[PDB]
Formats: C-alpha cells, structure tokens, sequence
C-alpha cells in the first residue's frame, strides 16, 4: 500500500505518527519502509520496533480482557469477540514475523541488527504462545526459544553485558521462560545472571549508557522482586 | 505480570 | 458490514468492546445496531455517544499535534499527514451524522431522544467545523448552531435543569460559543445561566441524581474558571 | 482548551 511513497517520507511520517500516538499508522509506515528493501538504520529499527510493539500491545491487553470475560462465563458472543480480537492479533504478528523473515534477518550481519532483529522474533512468536491453544502450540513455543536462544548466543559473544539491547533480549527471554515455558526456575536464573554481570561492568560507560544500561536493569530487578 | 522490555 | 449479525449480539459485542477499550471496535458494532432500523433505548444512545467520541476524541488529539507540527514548519509529508488524519476524521463525522439523518433523528419523538441527537448532531458538526478552512466552514458552523439550538429550546421546554443531558448540551454549546463561535460573552453568560439554575433544582433530587447532575455542574465551573 | 462533555 506503500509502495508509491519516498522511504524517506514513510520514515517521517512514521515518525510524525508516534508524535501523535497513531501507532497502526506508524506501523503500516515503517512496513512500507521496510519492503523498500533497504537495510534498515538503528534508529529505524526502533521505529519498526515501537509501532509494532504498541499495536500488538492494545491487541493483548485486549485480548485478556475478553478471555478473562470468557472463563468467568464458562450465547456464543464472547467467544467469537475474543476469536476476532485474537485472529486480528495473530495477523498482526504474521506481518511483522513475514517482515523479519522476507528479509530483515537474512540481510543483518552486524550483531547489532542481527540480535534485535532475532528478538523481535523471539517476542512475536512469544505473543503467538500466548493465545495457542492448538497442535501447533510446542512447535510455535519452540519457535519462540530457539530465536532467542540464537539472539543469545551472538549477544553474549559479540556485546558488553550493559548492552541495552542484550539486556532487553535477556528480559524479554526470561519473561518467556516463565510465563511461557513453565521454568520459572531458569527465568530467575537468567534474570539474576544478566543483572549481575550488568553491574560489573557499568564501571565502564558514560553518564549516559550508564543511565540507558541502569533502566533495563531496574526491570529485571523488578522482575525478580515479583518472582522472589 | 512481569515486565518485559518497554520504551 | 454488520448486516449478518442479531441486533442483541451488536449490543453485546459493543459493551464487551468497551471493557476492552475497542472504541473502534464497538462504533462498528452500534452502528450495526442503528442500521438495524430500531429506535435505541436510552442505555443504546449512551454505547453510540461512548463508541464515537471516543474514535473522534483520539483523531483530534492526533489532528492537533499534527496541526501544530505544521504551523511551526511554516517537505509536503506534514501536510499530507495532517490531511490524511483529518480526511479520517471527517469520515468518521459524517457516518455519524449520517446515522443520525438517516435515520434517528426523524423517528425521536420522546424529549430524552431527540435533545440527545440534537446534541450528537451539533457535536459532530462543531468537530467538523474545528478542522474547516474552505468555503464551507460558515454552513458548517451554522449547522452545529441550528441543531445545539433546536435541542436547547426542546431541552428548556421538556426537561429539568439538572437533566444530565439538558446540562450536557449546555456545556457543549457554551465550548461551541467559546471556540467555534468566536462568542466567549455568550459562553460565559449560557454556562453560568445553566450553573445557576441547575443549583436551585437540586433540592428536588436523590442522591444519585444529584451527583450525576452535580458532575456535569462541575465542568461547567471548570469551564467558568478558565474563562473568567 | 476547555471541557466538553466526557463520560
Ligand atoms: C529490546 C530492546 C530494544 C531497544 C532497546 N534500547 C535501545 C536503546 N535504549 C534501549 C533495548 C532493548
Ligand atoms: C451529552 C451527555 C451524554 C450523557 C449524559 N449522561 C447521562 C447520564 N449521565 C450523564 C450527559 C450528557
Ligand atoms: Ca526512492
Ligand atoms: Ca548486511
Ligand atoms: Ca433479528
Ligand atoms: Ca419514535
Ligand atoms: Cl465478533
Ligand atoms: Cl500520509
């Protein structure tokens, strides 16, 4: 739907729509950025990243509203709603899932986009998990797990531990280890291991990593505060 | 529920 | 769109769209509803007046922040964005309108109903009129006067003054008066006017009633405040 | 901006 647009254009005005909160709109932007073809910068990936976040964001949290309402219930109303609701997020995440693999991922060669790229994977099967109940639930699970194990493996060799987006995917794999993989064990595990060797090298940055490293600590803190 | 990674 | 589903089950869907803050969702679903050709129920009303305001309320948040970007920067992307959310915008307006000539309006006999369409109809014209520049902004303006007008003369007539809807159109038609109108004397003098004889009527009330009307007695202070 | 009507 895109295609006629400057990736420039798609990219401010993608820009312009986070200003105004229109995050369907900033996501069909940056998809029609991303099927330029082009490589995509840092800042762009985040981009991609916030938009699609924030519209699959409204989707879950619409979602357990309605398959709350559904449980307590057992007409066929609240059903179909929450297969509506749940159909529309798994298309959402068909798209940005399409995106990554046509060609985001293939193309990524510094571990800085290859990780994030392989998170964001990792997060969009992830919320794919969350509304499987099917034969195909182990095999989306599974899909979940090894992208992030992949994004893991090029994090730890290739990143400083305070790096923020290692330490964003270390968050987000935790979270999926307990809240998706039942082994709430190994989500503490991995939570209170990244935190640590965070720590030990804050030593290392500036004021301002410092400060971007630090807030994603905080959430891991927060985690197993919870868990704990 | 936990928090997973949020700008 | 709607056109296969049971009136019962829109309804339901609708409020079940609203406990899941689906505003788009649940506009699509009550106008399903109105296309069905009944009249609505009081509790029907509310789920459209709900549905739409808050889509329009979310577009011209978007519309002002883009609007705003604009006017600092005098590229064609701002503009072509502002026009593409104001395009939206207005589409959204004249649906509402639509439903309200065709055919809600003409089929409002009792004085709950048509005040509160009349209200809905000068509503979604003063919408209409705060994103107009070309020749038709006078007859907009005019039309969201005419129909706030003909709802005060039903609502003075027919209803207490601290009906709730009586005491929500006054406010709205004094915000039309004050940013619309470019009438701020009339605006003050029509909500301090609907203050004080919503005051001397509450005596009259229970409790319930007297804090839904003292509510709505309270954005009109707010308003007063501001203005004064 | 002032108040309009909100539920
Ligand atoms: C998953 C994730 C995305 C983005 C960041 N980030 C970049 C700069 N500050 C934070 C971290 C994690
Ligand atoms: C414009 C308007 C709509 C609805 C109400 N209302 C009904 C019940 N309480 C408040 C007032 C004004
Ligand atoms: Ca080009
Ligand atoms: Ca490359
Ligand atoms: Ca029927
Ligand atoms: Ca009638
Ligand atoms: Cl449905
Ligand atoms: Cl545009």
């Amino acid at each position: 739907a895109m295609g006629s647009m400057e990736r420039a254009s798609l990219i401010q005005k993608a820009k312009l729509a986070e200003q105004a909160e229109r995050y369907e709109d900033m996501a069909a932007f940056m998809k029609g950025a991303v099927e330029k073809g082009e490589e995509l910068s840092c800042e762009e990936r985040n981009l991609l990243s916030v938009a699609y976040k924030n519209v699959v964001g409204g989707q879950r949290a619409a979602w357990r509203v309605l398959s709350s309402i559904e449980q307590k219930s057992n007409g066929p109303e609240v059903r179909e709603y929450r297969e509506k609701v749940e159909t529309e997020l798994q298309g959402v995440c068909d798209t940005v899932l399409g995106l990554l693999d046509s060609h985001l991922i293939k193309e990524a060669g510094d571990a800085e986009s290859r990780v994030f790229y392989l998170k964001m994977k990792g997060d969009y099967y992830r919320y794919l998990a969350e509304v499987a109940t099917g034969d195909d639930k182990k095999r989306i699970i599974d899909s979940a797990r090894s992208a992030y194990q992949e994004a893991m493996d090029i994090s730890k060799k290739e990143m400083p531990p305070t790096n923020p987006i290692r330490l964003g995917l270390a968050l987000n794999f935790s979270v999926f280890h307990y809240e998706i993989a039942n082994s709430p064990e190994e989500a503490i595990s991995l939570a209170k291991t990244t935190f640590d060797e965070a720590m030990a090298d804050l030593h290392t940055l500036s004021e301002d990593s410092y400060k971007d490293s630090t807030l994603i600590m905080q959430l891991l803190r927060d985690n197993l505060t919870l868990w704990t | 529920r936990p928090s997973s990674w949020r700008q």
